[PDB]
RNA sequence: CUCUGCU
RNA sequence: AGUAGUAACAAGAG
């Protein structure tokens, strides 16, 4: 008697049963040491589909680029990266053809978004790499840096606001023949200044970060993700905003619309396809992914499809959406940390840095990494190897399910002009097409045809994991249809459990994610109530809050039991604080404290609810009652969560691990930064609420106003003689401090 | 007096000037 | 409801 | 805490990890070589894991869940669920794999703690565990020992090392290749009362170094997601005919077990097992992917549930077709390595294309 | 907003290799008109490239072949099934006491 | 005063004064998100490592003075050490516990009028009312909802503007409240927050949520107001239904939406009736909206409507015979018209299917600032005469007007970015699109309607494209009158056997053909209670509810389809599917249906039950001859003609015969048991009406034919066929 | 001897 | 030793 869960699927579909296949519940694969390797891997990959092009060295930079587009046609299945221009350009006319005006109204959606654009906005994203410090910073952070170099070297015409005056400045910036910037070494603190020369900032400024992506699942092999750099990021958001534009007008994208629009926008149109089939007509579903999709999608190509997107427009506005491919079609990528050497007979450890690479011997490394660097070492100039041709972990996402959709648009019986005729889905590198032929080998043509073309646009369709089956079932972007989308709760286990923002955030979360997990992933009640049982025990030995009849022994035991026997109602305690779990069905869309609220004791409810508890800190009303999410798949998610603010919402330690690095200068930078913005709200309680807006500074704004208000506050007599005084002997005093610096 | 039961889309005009 | 199905472990000693 | 002896300095790998020095100062050394990124040696599938499961889908006379009281139900949905809810624990409590989850989610919490809390000194930590035996009693039990190491854990990839030692009545000697990382000594003798009589019986400790990240630890503490994966599956599994009969059909589907799916196979065929066997074999089975997670399971399930797709259609009459079989094949066969549990979900899985098209 | 100066450069290196500048380009873009390039460029194409569909049928999936190293040895962190207890009847309850005090 | 002396105290120290000097207002939002710290990549874990340290938690420093340092036990609960990139200082779990055990205690009777969103939520689901749970082969359709209703009356700006008038006056700027509603929720707001403590931002956050509308799309099968929406989980299942009534106030809006609909579905449902006054009038007193029966909501509920008036006829209550479009309630004075469904092609280059009203007919325009008289032909404004009291009211009812008349010259003024499907491609509605967009833009559609020579017409001063005023020259069959010309009246009317409703005189004044064909979602959740739950329910639902008490039933409907099959086609269980069907093809596919079926019969075996499930719904009609040979059937859809092919297997009906189960639009509908009687020995005869499917063609008879001309064959004679997913097939004309 | 456990 | 797997941990920086 061998048990097999796999034989269930004997009985109960695969689809239906499709959780069972995913072992989430498992930790995720992580990636151990450096992604030196997988960079150069990833490198040497990329030139080696478009070694029949074109070799240049770049003028500017210096370093040589490869340029497959117009190359040989491909000759064998293996992925390829000739893209043909005309082939492109036939599609993108084609696409406006059945399309009309598509290009022209979203053009003039991305001038309005182009004018209407702040330098603010580069603030959202993470892990931006930061070219002043030649590491990974928040945006917001890189921005600043940034923002203060251009000042400090001449570039003042950013202070606008406007996001287009940023990239003029970033020009600006690269035709300076040299660069100064402020680095910190320590030996005692020392702010030492750098000085770049044209070429250096030139190759600084186009390189692009890798790292290792984390915590991926399917992927039994780790691979390597890269992150551009602040001028890059300017560009693109632009570029993005026009194809998600474009986009939105397209029937068969669906990258722009996500999580239950994505479903419905999808169901819609396999639905639409369905039906507009004749019915003596032969239909077939092909999912697939494309093998090296984001290695293969060339920068020239969408420069070719940004400039017959933008035909007819203002010079002006062509060029803005052009900068973003020339600047990746020169593109370089960091290599990242390096490698690490150990000698066993003398028992020691090094860490090499992938900067000196370029000259290090070959006998150090085994035989990968001896091929792999040999190979790239061409490619390496000044730490970063050139990667003119492909798209490394491209953020144009937006572009290439454009690209992607023209093609399967292409598929319409007035351009393949023969019986058989293709539409589909189209979502990064993911696609779902359907094929519609009188007869199986009209299905194989349309299915070489449109594989053909693919081929000439660049895309690759990855025959290894993909196939064709009858219309009706398919996969697509880790979405299973089966003649209509079945959940797949295993995707969202990792969600649940203890998310880690607060006692508060993390309650209501728990809470909110079982409750959408019953409306999307059809989560039964029992079930519902399972995970409450076991989110409430997780939540309880996370955060040390047992009920305090319960002898469980623990640091924060003693203040709980206390606090049990002091209250007189203990159902109105919340779980933070040992009371009891009141949630079921009925009441997950409900605050712990508006759910125990009549339950609660008033000076426990006076306590719970002070607004002058120290542990409740507010920030920008951006980051108020809301978490960040990272699904099994896909990118990060912003989840809005329903928490009344009591002393559980406080903010947990950061990581002090900067104060014993070189670069603590920036922590105590963000210290003063903070001390300042904290008393203009101060000063200015709407900042926080909505941006402020002037051109003066902080102290004019701040004393004009503290003046104001001592003037009215006393004329309401809120304030006697004597302040009135001191506070405009204060504001002299400030003024006389700023005038004599 | 004069009612309106139920008023769909945004309403208004940019034709007057 | 009491499970059913058609000690080296937890011995008794 | 643990005195820092020889034996455990050893076994703990205390100053094994080499002096972090600069490259500039040790270039000139002989046999400085990079680190070594060999492909892991792969080994061969063996049927003690296969037992494994099979104990982990049995059932225990003592409950291993004591959850927690939700608030009272009011609305007749609620109290469906809180029927549905008393057969999912009553079939789930019982289960051997539910058995593996406690141990597993308390030893990483305690050793997660122990390694936060005390980061320079050797922690003894002991195995408990908790049950409530068929009688209403409350049996604490012991399984053994583990000594955490040095916890100076930075990386989520870092990795602590800890002397496992578990009591055990199985001698290695009978299947010696199981037990190649583990040292067993032979400590004490138990007498076992069995139906017959008494037995004498010698009584094993397997002591191994072994090691957890803090990534592993903290998946570790999550393992009673298991729960999950397992009863929504059953719950989907069993609405959807509710929804057909137009009734509930959670009575029927457990006491009088009118509905199995094929669970297993044995000589005789495909055994079917009701609603609470596969309950029971599908918490196993999710508790075995968070024991045993590594890239090669999530690899290996990825390519043979695009594999299992493929033949669905194939069943479905869809007649599917591919474009290369042979570099699927290829992909799902770069995931068998080494892992028992991968190497098992792949014999499983040849099993259930063996089944599906005949 | 202009392109001069290094980012002229720049986006006359960026471009298909048999055009020289970024408005020679865009020219040639402006004024292109599709005349059935994409079908000149499949006719071109060798017939080998193609998407040729093998059936999948119920002789085609042969069994997965498992590698044949020595046999595979528990990896758990705790013995799962050869696991002994030594148990009390103190009832206590979980998560109540210290654990080495129960050892 | 403690601000100023920070602001000298940072003016003093010589690097903060020189960040404060530099930087501007506008570089503020820059610097203020300046941060060393990253976003943590995976928050649990680090949660989890955190809360065994000693001080996880940061607090003000101010914590350090109105907290002991340690407890009665001697715990630390803060520390000296100064939280990284802040002022903040660490501190334990245990502090906040000893705040929460004592603490300094203030009043919190703000607390509920601030959140009061969440508080609202508290008491609606105390007031709730718990009904029966259902187990039903739920049918939930992804489609956009609403989580937060929000202040309708106040748009998201006029919300934000009341909100920086309540929580930031000072900081209001130049904006000034105007709508009525805006003074009137800014004053109680102001009194009820009154010396209220709790930070403004959260006030504000609050009061956005509470303010401002938010929706969302989401799976849902009941009701989407946001009373029902927020206890979806409660509500909706897999495979059950509870229902359930929020309690407090419902918005009237929510109620008179969810009663067209309702309305709409069961007059829909009832023509297909052969009683379909009763049928009707069972139909309302059995249903419920919201929790409230619908016999008792018509008499009290004026919503205009011709479903409305007609379910308000078969009780006896006055109609007024009038409905709303563009926020003008129309009412006929006189003249007639027909639907018919009509492709267009707007001025945009993008091609619509528009439903034209065919006939000459006069309307009588009310709106809140405006009153006309319409007359208008096929796509043709014959004349308007318009009485608004100001320029902006006039320019309304006259693009209300072009919009209604569906003129070409209005499709084809279409300009600039219009789309007719929404992000998830469910086809919008082209009427309202125009309007939208046209009371966006009106310029174009003025500009290209036309002008029209005008005379000296005593108060009926013409008006041009430009708005001005003009008495020579005005828009085509467009005049603005100053008499103020200002229907109401409910007149008794008499509703005959088929829904025909007429007045006294005896003209059809409401008819069903004029109700609305659109399948909407209600807006309160709608319940019927009769033996078959599913007669008002959408288009899946009827189909998948149809097919499953086909296969429920299937051990009594195989007995009655052999003896008796005329009386299983009267079976009423099909009336709504036929519902579905479209009308013209209602007939031809009940006869070609029926043959089939009588042909299977007349033939020794070649029973097939799964072909018996798929084709008997559509047998309920009165059968009509024809020789016309269908490939599939179509039932209506959402507005989308759902194919069921006769042979073969289509996504609409599916059978797996690996678990012999059947399918309904990805819905299971349960197994059908095996039929040892089947033996379906591949002909089935049961496909294409007077023709035998012999099995595979061999090539001989001929190479291949089409179904609709394959009628051309006489008797006897095979012939290979081309019927079905280009599986061509051997047939023959039957015997007899 | 101090600092850090995502920098 | 051991974790682990294509590169690392088996503390690191002063
Ligand atoms: O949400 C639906 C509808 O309720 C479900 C809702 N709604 C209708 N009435 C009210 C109301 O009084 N109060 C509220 N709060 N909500 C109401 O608005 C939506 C209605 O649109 P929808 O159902 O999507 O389609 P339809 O009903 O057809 O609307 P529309 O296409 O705009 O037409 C409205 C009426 O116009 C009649 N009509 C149009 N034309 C051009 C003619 C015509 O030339 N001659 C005649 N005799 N009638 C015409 C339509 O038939 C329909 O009656």
């Amino acid at each position: 008697m061998d048990v097999n869960p796999t034989l269930l699927f004997l009985k109960v579909p695969v689809q239906n049963a499709i959780s069972t296949t995913f072992p989430y519940t498992g930790d995720p694969p992580y990636s151990h040491g450096t992604g030196t390797g997988y960079t150069m891997d990833t490198v040497n990959r990329t030139h080696k589909y478009s070694e029949k092009g074109k070799w240049t060295t770049n003028t500017e930079t210096g370093a040589p680029q490869l340029n497959p587009i117009d190359g040989p046609l491909p000759e064998d299945n293996e992925p390829s990266g000739y893209a043909q221009t005309d082939c492109v350009l036939e599609a993108m006319a084609f696409l406006e053809e059945s399309h009309p005006g598509i290009f022209e109204n979203s053009c003039l959606e991305t001038m309005e978004i182009v004018q209407q654009t702040r330098v603010d906005k580069l603030t959202q994203g993470r892990q931006t790499y930061d070219w002043t410090l030649n590491r990974n910073q928040p945006a917001a952070t890189a921005l600043a840096n940034t923002i203060e170099v251009f000042r400090s070297n001449g570039l003042t015409a950013n202070e606008s606001g406007r996001l287009i005056d940023f990239l003029k400045d970033v020009m600006d910036s690269m035709d300076k023949e040299e660069m100064e910037i402020t680095t910190h070494f320590q030996r005692t603190i020392g702010k030492k200044k750098q000085r770049l020369n044209k070429r250096s900032y030139l190759i600084r400024a186009l390189t692009l970060n890798t790292m290792t992506k984390d915590a991926e699942r399917g992927k039994l092999k780790r691979r390597a993700i890269a992150t551009p750099g602040m001028q890059i990021r300017g560009f693109v958001y632009f570029v993005e905003a026009l194809a998600r534009s474009i986009c939105e007008k397209l029937e068969q994208s669906g990258l722009p619309v996500g999580g239950n629009e994505k479903k419905a926008k999808l169901a819609n149109v396999v639905r639409k396809m369905m039906t507009n089939s004749q019915d003596t007509e032969l239909s077939f579903t092909i999912t697939g992914d494309n093998t090296k999709w984001n290695e293969n999608q060339n920068p020239r190509m969408f420069l070719a499809m940004i400039t017959y997107i933008t035909r007819n427009q203002p010079e002006w506005f062509r060029n803005v959406l052009s900068i973003a491919p020339i600047m990746f079609s020169n593109k370089m990528a960091r290599l990242g940390k390096g490698y690490m050497f150990e000698s066993k007979s003398m028992k020691l450890r090094t860490q090499v840095p992938a900067e000196m690479l370029a000259n290090i011997d070959l006998k150090y490394f085994n035989k990968s990494t001896r091929e792999k660097i040999e190979k790239i070492r061409p490619l390496l100039i000044d730490g970063t190897a050139s990667l003119s041709p492909g798209m490394m972990m491209g953020m144009f996402n937006m572009l290439s399910t454009v690209l992607g959709v023209s093609i399967l648009n292409l598929g319409q019986k007035k351009y393949t002009k023969t019986t058989y005729w293709w539409d589909g889905l189209q979502s990064s590198d993911d696609f779902a097409l359907i094929v519609n032929a009188p007869n199986h080998e009209g299905i194989q043509a349309g299915v070489d045809r449109f594989y053909r073309t693919c081929k000439l646009v660049g895309i690759n369709m990855s025959k290894k994991k993909s196939y064709i089956n009858r219309t009706g079932t398919f996969e697509f972007t880790s979405f299973f249809y089966r003649y209509g989308f079945v959940a797949n709760f295993s995707m969202e286990l990792p969600s649940f459990g203890v998310s880690g923002i607060n006692e508060s955030a993390d309650m209501s979360v728990g809470v909110t994610v079982i409750k959408n997990n019953m409306i999307n992933n059809d989560l039964g009640p029992a079930t519902a109530q399972m995970a409450l049982q076991l989110f409430i025990k997780d939540y309880r030995y996370t955060y040390r809050c047992h009920r305090g009849d319960t002898q469980i022994q623990t640091r924060r035991a003693f203040e709980l039991k206390k606090l049990w026997e002091q209250t007189r109602s203990k159902a109105g305690l919340l779980v933070s604080d040992g009371g009891p779990n009141l949630y079921n069905i009925r009441n997950l869309h409900i605050p712990e404290v508006c759910l125990k609220w009549e339950l609660m004791d008033e000076d426990y409810q006076g306590r719970l609810c002070n607004p002058m508890n120290p542990f409740v800190s507010h920030k920008e009303i951006d980051s108020v009652n809301n978490a960040v999410v990272m699904p099994a798949h896909g990118p990060a998610k912003s989840m809005e969560y329903d928490a009344v603010a009591t002393t559980h919402s406080w903010i947990p330690k950061r990581n002090r691990s900067i104060l014993n690095t070189s670069q603590r200068g920036i922590l105590e930078d963000e210290q003063m930064y903070q001390k300042c913005c904290n008393l203009f709200e101060k000063f200015f309680p709407s900042s926080s609420y909505r941006r402020p807006v002037g051109i003066s500074s902080m102290v004019e704004a701040m004393v004009s106003r503290a003046r104001i208000d001592a003037r009215i506050d006393f004329e309401s007599g809120r304030i006697k003689k004597e302040e009135f005084a001191e506070i405009m002997k204060i504001c002299s005093t400030i003024e006389e401090l700023r005038r004599q610096k | 007096a004069a009612a309106a039961a139920f008023a769909a889309a945004g309403a208004a005009a940019a034709a007057a000037a | 409801y009491s499970p059913t199905s058609p000690s080296p472990t937890s011995p008794s000693y | 805490n643990m005195k820092k002896t020889s034996q455990l300095k050893w076994a703990l790998g205390e100053n094994m990890a080499p002096e972090k020095v600069d490259f500039e100062d040790c270039k000139d050394v002989n046999d400085l070589k990079q680190y070594d990124s060999d492909e892991p040696e792969p080994r061969s599938l063996a049927c003690w894991i296969q037992s494994e499961f099979n104990k982990a889908c049995e059932l225990t006379d003592s409950s291993w869940v004591e959850l927690d009281e939700i608030g009272e139900d009011v609305a007749p949905i609620e109290h469906i669920a809180s029927m549905r809810r008393n057969y999912f624990t009553a079939e789930v409590s019982h289960c051997r794999a539910t058995e593996y989850i406690m141990k597993g989610v308390y030893i990483n919490t305690a050793l997660l703690n122990a390694s936060c809390a005390a980061m320079d000194d050797f922690q003894l930590i002991p195995m408990i565990s908790k049950c409530r035996t068929k009688e209403g009693r409350r049996k604490t039990n012991l399984y053994g020992f583990i000594i955490k190491g040095r916890s100076h854990l930075r990386n989520d990839t870092d990795v602590v090392n800890f002397v496992s030692m578990e009591f055990s009545l199985t001698d290695p000697r009978l299947e010696p290749h199981k037990w190649e990382k583990y040292c067993v000594l032979e400590i004490g003798d138990m007498l076992l009362r069995t139906a017959v009589g008494q037995v004498s019986r010698p009584m094993f400790l397997y002591v191994r170094t072994n090691g957890t990240s803090k990534i592993k630890m903290k998946w570790g503490m999550e393992m009673r997601r298991c729960l999950l994966q397992s009863l929504q599956q059953i719950e989907s599994m069993i609405e959807a005919e509710s929804s057909v009969k137009e009734k509930d059909l959670t009575k029927e589907f457990f006491e009088n077990k009118s509905e199995t799916w094929p669970i297993g196979e044995s000589p005789k065929g495909v055994e079917e097992g009701s609603i609470g066997k596969v309950c029971r074999t599908l918490l196993a089975k999710s508790v075995f992917n968070s024991l045993y997670a590594s890239p090669q399971l999530e690899g290996f399930s990825a390519e043979s549930r695009k594999l299992l797709l493929i033949v669905q259609a194939l069943r479905d009459n869809l007649e599917p077709g591919t474009f290369d079989l042979e570099g699927l094949y290829e992909a799902i066969e770069e995931c068998l390595i080494n892992d028992p549990w991968v190497l098992l979900n792949a014999s499983w899985f040849n099993s259930f294309l063996t089944h599906a098209l005949r | 907003f202009e392109i001069t100066g290094t980012m002229r450069r720049l986006a006359d290196q960026s471009l298909p290799p048999n055009f020289s500048s970024l408005e020679n380009f865009r020219a040639y873009v402006d004024g292109f008109e599709p005349n059935g390039c994409i079908e000149g460029k499949l006719s071109q194409m060798s017939k080998e490239v193609n998407a040729r569909i093998e059936p999948f049928l119920r002789t085609t999936p042969r069994p997965l072949r498992l590698p044949d190293g020595p046999p595979c040895s528990q990896r758990s962190k705790f013995l799962l099934m050869d696991a002994l207890k030594l148990s009390i009847e103190d009832p206590s309850h979980e998560g109540e006491g210290i654990p080495l005090y129960d050892a | 005063m403690e601000r100023i002396k920070e602001l000298r105290d940072l003016m003093s120290q010589s690097r903060t004064r020189e960040i404060l000097t530099k930087t501007t207002v506008d570089h503020m939002a820059i610097i203020k998100k300046y941060t060393s710290g990253r976003q943590e990549k995976n928050p649990a874990l680090r949660m989890k490592w955190m809360m065994a340290m000693k001080y996880p938690i940061t607090a003000d420093k101010r914590i350090m003075e109105m907290i002991p340092e340690r407890n009665e036990q001697g715990q630390t609960l803060w520390s000296k050490t100064n939280d990284a990139g802040s002022d903040r200082v660490m501190v334990s779990p245990l502090a906040v516990t000893w705040w929460n055990r004592n603490g300094p205690t203030t009043s919190t009777v703000h607390y509920p009028k601030v959140y009061k969103t969440y508080f609202e939520k508290v008491e609606r689901l105390k007031h709730g009312t718990f009904g029966p749970v259902h187990f039903r082969n739920q049918v939930k359709i992804r489609r956009r909802v609403d989580i937060n209703p929000g202040h309708a009356d106040l748009s998201a700006k006029e919300a934000q503007d009341v909100i920086m008038e309540v929580v930031f006056p000072n900081e209001v700027g130049a904006r000034i409240l105007t709508s009525e509603s805006q003074l009137t929720i800014t004053k109680e707001k102001k009194k009820e927050l009154q010396d209220c403590k709790i930070a403004p931002l959260m006030v504000a956050y609050m009061l956005e949520r509470e303010l401002v509308r938010k929706t969302r799309f989401l799976p849902v099968a009941g009701g989407t107001s946001s009373v029902y929406i927020e206890v979806l989980h409660l509500t909706q299942g897999t495979c059950w239904e509870q229902m359930y009534t929020p309690g407090g106030e419902v918005r009237n809006d929510d109620v008179d939406q969810s009663l067209i609909i309702a309305a709409r579905n069961i007059v829909r449902r009832a023509t297909v009736s052969a009683d379909p006054l009763a049928s009707l009038l069972e139909m309302c007193h059995s249903t419920q909206i919201g929790g409230v029966r619908m016999v008792d909501i018509l008499r009290q509920n004026p919503t205009e409507e011709q479903a409305v008036d007609i379910c308000k006829a078969a009780m006896g209550l006055r109609i007024s015979s009038s409905f709303s479009f563009g926020g003008f309630t129309f009412k006929r004075t006189s003249g007639s018209s027909v639907k018919r469904e009509e492709e267009v092609l707007t001025g945009n280059l993008q091609t619509l299917k528009i439903r034209v009203h065919e006939g000459y007919e006069e309307f009588t325009m009310v709106g809140r600032r405006a009153t006309a008289i319409l007359r208008k032909a096929t796509r043709r404004l014959i004349q308007l005469i318009v009485s608004g009291k100001d320029e902006q009211s006039i320019a309304e009812a006259i693009i209300v007007a072009m919009v209604f008349s569906q003129e070409d010259c209005m499709i084809k003024a279409v300009r600039g970015d219009l789309n007719f499907v929404n992000r998830a491609n469910q086809r919008l509605n082209p009427m309202h699109q125009l309007l939208r967009h046209f009371q966006k833009d009106a310029k174009v559609l003025f500009q290209n309607w036309g002008i029209e020579p005008i005379d000296n017409v005593m108060g009926m001063i013409g008006i041009l494209p430009d708005m001005t005023p003009s008495t020579e020259m005005s828009l085509r069959g467009v005049r603005v009158s100053k008499m103020g010309v200002d229907s109401t009246e409910r007149v008794v009317v008499s509703i005959d056997r088929f829904l025909r409703v007429r007045d006294q005189r005896g003209n059809v004044l409401l008819s069903p053909e004029e109700v609305s064909e659109t399948q909407g979602t209600e807006k309160l959740t709608i319940t019927y209670s009769s033996s078959m739950m599913w007669e008002i329910n959408g288009p899946e639902s009827v189909l998948v509810n149809t097919y499953q008490w086909i296969i429920r039933n299937w051990e009594n409907v195989k007995i009655q389809w052999s003896q008796d099959p005329t009386m299983l086609y009267n079976k009423m269980e099909f009336e709504p599917f036929q519902s579905l069907v479209p009308k013209a093809a209602r007939g031809q596919y009940s006869g070609f249906v029926r043959v089939l079926f009588q042909q299977m019969r007349d033939v020794l075996g070649t029973f097939d039950t799964v072909q018996i499930i798929k084709l008997l719904p559509f047998a309920a009609a009165p059968p009509e001859q024809s020789r016309m040979q269908f490939s599939s059937l179509t039932v209506n859809v959402r507005g989308s003609g759902m194919r069921i092919v006769v042979r073969g297997n289509s996504p609409v009906f599916n059978y797996n015969k690996a678990t012999k189960r059947l399918t309904v639009l990805g819905k299971d509908a349960g197994a059908l048991m095996e039929d040892p009687d089947e033996g379906t020995a591949g002909v089935e005869s049961a496909v294409l009406r007077g023709f035998l499917i012999l099995g595979k063609e061999n090539k001989r008879y001929g190479p291949a034919l089409s179904i609709n001309e394959l009628s051309n064959l006489a008797k006897g004679e095979k012939a290979n066929v081309l019927i079905g997913q280009g599986d061509v097939v051997l047939v023959m004309k039957r015997k007899r």
